[PDB]
């Protein structure tokens, strides 16, 4: 390290992944209820 | 019943693990972190360190189409539809259509009283691509949403379903994921969608089990886009004896 | 006239010797 | 040799030697000039 | 792009969160930055700060008082 | 397009799939066959004649 270090001290390690989304395209949406309170 | 309960009460309790820690994963006790952590990689800084948009692209990334240029081709397709007339039905017309194979159940949600409209798509509308959405969460509605879940999209004229991929909207090269939609500041929904020029709206939905859609985001169309990319963080620990 | 093409049409060691030794 | 155990077959010949020496604790040891362009 | 005299203006909006309601081809209401014709103090080149978009002000959109036509 | 009237003629009556002929005012730009049709409920489509 750069200098002194604590003994309560905790190293951390940084990684990282290029993510993508899923393909669960539907063009069918069921028909809705009439709206109403909860 | 009482598994999609306990599964809910697992996501309230990823919201408070996520949220306190940050994105802080704990080591594998039994698999070999060289073959879990495989495709992954560390970068000196967060905002700076480039990254290669045309590296590991999948299967699904074949099936859709891409754009030299977005922007020239919305002016190009912008100019020749105010410009020129093309030879067709005018407006105030009362034109009659033949369309060619559709189902008899469009015919039945006409006599039950349902409006049909419809609507002729521009050119480079019926492809497939990535879209990418703004959205803000509505204050009228409590219920967390996780990542990847189905959700459906009023999005431009048109109305699908798919889940989405929830990202942090910054000014930045590369936006790091947000696993939960906070409902403060405004996060970047993106989907295997049909392309959609903008400007177009969006309204997000959740679909109640007793068949009512509550009203969760709202917002307007980004940019069309898959070079746009989201980067998933890992944090290790170690103790310094 | 377009079709509705949202998917691209295209598709010599001893036998109690250890590893150490080896 | 403190790492593993060596499983060694006692031939009429090793009669004067010690054990320790037919278990090694040591491994072997296993050991782009600039020519200016302008 | 104004609309009485037609003329193109670069106007300045109260920081980066303020830009989600904000979409192309929206009327908004445009005001000066505060020193009657001078730029600002930290950025040069921008003369006008944003009032309103959509007939609803952005103090009452970003603290969620009102929620904006499109 | 909004539907005015809506009719419809089945090619195949076992197929339960047809042309189908909707009536409306033409409101946005000028309306052309070689552009597809999109319902908002059920999807892209092409037009025939119109």
């Amino acid at each position: 390290f750069d200098g002194k270090l604590k003994s309560q001290d905790t190293v951390l390690m940084n990684l990282y992944k290029r993510v993508f989304p899923k393909w669960t395209y539907d063009p069918y949406v069921p028909e809705p209820v009439p709206w109403l309170k909860s | 019943d009482e598994e999609a309960e306990a599964k809910m009460l697992e996501k309230y309790k990823q919201e408070r693990l996520e949220e306190m820690f940050p994105d802080e994963v704990d080591t594998p006790r039994d698999v070999a972190a060289r073959i879990r952590f495989q495709k992954y990689r560390g970068l000196k800084s967060f905002r700076t360190s480039p990254w290669d948009p045309k590296e590991n692209l999948p299967q699904d990334y074949a099936r859709i189409f891409q754009f030299q240029n977005f922007t020239n081709t919305r002016k190009s397709i912008f100019k020749e539809v105010e410009e020129k007339e093309v030879e067709g039905a005018e407006v105030g017309w009362y034109v009659t259509l033949h369309v060619s194979e559709v189902p008899v159940s469009v015919v039945e949600c006409f006599r039950q009283g349902t409006p049909l409209i419809a609507f002729s798509l521009l050119p480079h509308e019926q492809k497939m691509s990535v879209l990418n959405m703004v959205v803000r969460r509505d204050p009228g509605n409590t219920e967390p949403v996780k990542a990847k879940e189905e959700l459906i999209f009023h999005c431009g004229f048109r109305r699908f379903r798919a889940s989405p991929l929830f990202s942090q909207h910054t000014a930045a090269d590369k936006h790091k994921l947000q696993r939960f939609l906070t409902a403060d500041m405004a996060l970047v929904a993106t989907v295997y969608a049909p392309i959609t020029f903008p400007p177009a709206s969006v309204l997000l939905f959740k679909q109640k089990s007793n068949g009512m859609h509550s009203l969760i985001a709202t917002g307007h169309l980004m940019s069309v886009d898959p070079d746009r990319m989201v980067i998933k963080r890992v944090v290790l620990s170690g103790h310094p004896f | 006239e377009s079709l509705q093409a949202e998917v691209i049409p295209d598709p010599k060691v001893p036998k109690g010797t250890s590893s150490y030794q080896a | 040799n403190g790492k593993t155990f060596n499983q060694v077959e006692i031939k009429p010949e090793m009669i004067g030697h010690y054990l320790g020496e037919f278990s090694i604790t040591y491994k072997p040891v296993k050991h782009s000039r600039f020519i200016p362009l302008k | 792009q104004l609309i009485k005299n037609g003329k193109k203006i670069t106007a300045f909006v109260p920081n980066d969160g303020c830009l989600n309601f904000i979409e192309e081809n929206d009327e908004v209401l445009v005001a000066g930055f505060g020193r009657k014709g001078h730029a600002v103090g930290d950025i040069p080149g921008v003369r006008f700060k944003v009032v309103k978009v959509a007939n609803v002000s952005l103090l009452a959109l970003y603290k969620g008082k009102k929620e904006r036509p499109r | 397009l909004f539907a005015h009237a809506v009719d419809f003629v089945p090619s195949e009556e076992n197929n339960l799939v047809g042309t189908l002929k909707i009536s409306g005012y033409v409101r946005g730009q000028t309306l052309n066959v070689n552009r597809l049709l999109h319902i908002v409920g059920y999807g892209d489509f092409q037009m025939k004649q119109i």
